């Protein structure tokens, strides 16, 4: 239904089985840079990535 | 003495920025008279007169 | 010591041209030795009772 709502990305999802752990479930990691290449270059990867 | 007064970033780091006078003008005790304090009027005081 | 050179093993591959990582000073292989020279000890005097 969250559809309708056109103007927003509403994305509703359930917890986990306990809630002490994550709000989300799945996986999770941060892609990060040690080199110092800036901040553009680290989103153009996250967007690549995604 | 080096003094410290505020930080700056660069290549996404916050490193600090110093203060300190020329290597050249703090090596002897003929170069402890280089330095000039300003007077309360706009005139400048050498450190020989009181020093 | 094993965590150091984890830690320098996950570091390396950034390194700029020419940016070799030596080890000078180290006092942990003194201590490997000493282990393996007792444990060896233990081993060839059960073998010479035997």
């Amino acid at each position: 239904h969250f559809f309708s709502f056109k103007d927003a990305m509403v994305f509703a999802f359930a917890p986990p089985s306990v809630l002490e752990l994550g709000n989300a479930t799945g996986f999770d990691l941060f892609l990060q840079d040690q080199a110092g290449v800036g901040h553009e270059v680290l989103l153009q990867a996250r967007n690549k990535f995604l | 003495g080096s003094s410290y007064v505020n930080d700056f970033i660069d290549r996404g780091r916050v490193k600090r920025v110093y203060l300190q006078g020329r290597p050249d003008a703090r090596m002897n005790p003929d170069d402890l008279s280089k330095w000039y304090v300003r007077n309360d009027k706009g005139e400048m005081v050498p450190f020989n007169a009181f020093a | 010591a094993k965590a150091i050179r984890q830690t320098i093993a996950n570091l390396e591959p950034f390194m700029p041209q020419g940016m070799k990582v030596v080890y000078p000073y180290d006092t942990t292989p003194v201590v490997s030795a000493s282990i393996h020279e007792v444990v060896k000890t233990l081993g060839e005097a059960i073998l010479l009772v035997f």
